């Protein structure tokens, strides 16, 4: 889930 | 936590500084069609999503939520937020939709696409008649983020979200009492603003099923597909 | 014009007396449950149309405008009615007094829509929604949902807002609690819109999959 | 016309 990227960055 | 301790002015400032930039499209003129336009809108929305995610984190209260909850809220509201952003920057362009500073369109070129264009134009006219303020807008947008998926995801937790929403409501009222509105006008304008969110939901729902239909037929971002196959 | 001259109390009484009756269904496998809901919704529509004519301001509209507003909000109004009378039955949907359902039987086809409806019912229960507030929300839906697809309608919407506030100040809510509860109520309308849209495309896929009312076919083949 | 038309007039 690419949405998990950015959201934990 | 902490977000429930902000004053109204601090709330407004937080949202204003959190505002995502206005992006340009890859629109190269001297050459007009369908699919190409949808490709530009897809390319644009793809890059906006990255800014929206980072914007969403700066929204007071959002960070306090579970990772899974953050995912769900964005999955539900991403098109609503894109559209109210589109409508907002299209205000001073009557009869036109300002997708990007270099991409201004009227209902002509966008010809089921036409139905959504008119609804977006109607919302923009409504904002213009209401003389919507930037402080009000950033409130509405952050309300969409927290409200659009609150009834789809003992955990609650969803009580915290409602507590923040109440804080934004107080913020909105604070703004209206500042602009010299009487208490009656404050309630009415508040009601007027939140009833538009119904149509913003409607436009998103209509746009969502339009994107679903052509998925079986234009190419979409790997992030946009992630969003679609989750609603 | 007459609607704009009402008092808040007169506005409340007008809407309460305008309330449509609660209908019974024909007393579940797939297609049978859909038949019952279709039959029930068909008969409810006849009452809604007359109810709509009793909503202050609605009569002052052009016939084509009345048609459009109803074509827009008919499923919304049905759903908020269902959710309202399902309040005192947690985890259940009271379609009719002789037709109470939980999400279990609604799996034969739909599960997603039931959960959303149950979620709205839980939200009303938690908010302790009053009947006076409910009839105001419903009439707002009728006047707002199709208003962009008009100044008079906005004057009436403001009137109902004043009515809602009047009700809340009556119950002893502080001014802060007044704009907060107002916001909370109107934000649920976004979800009711969302449920209608989801239910609408389900009926659309159901129509060209094959029966339903010729009136219900108006409401679909105009949406 | 529409069935809805006569419902609103009757
Ligand atoms: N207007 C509009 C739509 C947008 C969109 C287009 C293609 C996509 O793949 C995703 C979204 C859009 C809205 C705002 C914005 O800032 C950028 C793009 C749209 C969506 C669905 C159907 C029709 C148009
Ligand atoms: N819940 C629900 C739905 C209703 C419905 C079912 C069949 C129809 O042909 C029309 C409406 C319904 C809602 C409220 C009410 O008082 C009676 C019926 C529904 C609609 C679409 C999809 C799933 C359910």
């Amino acid at each position: 889930k690419i949405l998990h990227r950015l959201l934990q960055d | 936590s902490l977000a429930l301790s902000l004053t109204a002015d601090q709330m407004v400032s937080a949202l204003l500084d959190a505002e995502p930039p206005i992006l340009y499209s890859e629109y190269d003129p001297t050459r007009p069609s369908e699919a190409s336009m949808m490709g530009l809108l897809t390319n644009l929305a793809d890059r906006e999503l990255v800014h929206m995610i980072n914007w969403a984190k700066r929204v007071p209260g959002f960070v306090d939520l579970t990772l899974h909850d953050q995912v769900h809220l964005l999955e539900c509201a991403w098109l609503e937020i894109l559209m109210i952003g589109l409508v907002w920057r299209s205000m001073e362009h009557p009869g036109k939709l300002l997708f990007a500073p270099n991409l201004l369109l009227d209902r002509n070129q966008g010809k089921g696409m036409v139905e959504i264009f008119d609804m977006l134009l109607a919302t923009s006219s409504r904002f213009r008649m209401m003389n919507l303020q930037g402080e009000e807008f950033v409130c509405l947008k952050s309300i969409i983020l927290l409200n659009s998926g609150v009834y789809t995801f003992s955990l609650e937790e969803k009580d915290h979200i409602h507590r923040v929403l109440d804080k934004i409501t107080d913020t909105l009222i604070h703004l209206m009492a500042k602009a010299g509105l009487t208490l009656q006008q404050q309630h009415q304008r508040l009601a007027q603003l939140l009833l538009i969110l119904s149509h913003i939901r409607h436009m998103s729902n209509k746009g969502m099923e339009h994107l679903y239909s052509m998925k079986c037929k234009v190419p979409l971002s790997d992030l946009l597909l992630e969003m679609l196959d989750a609603h």
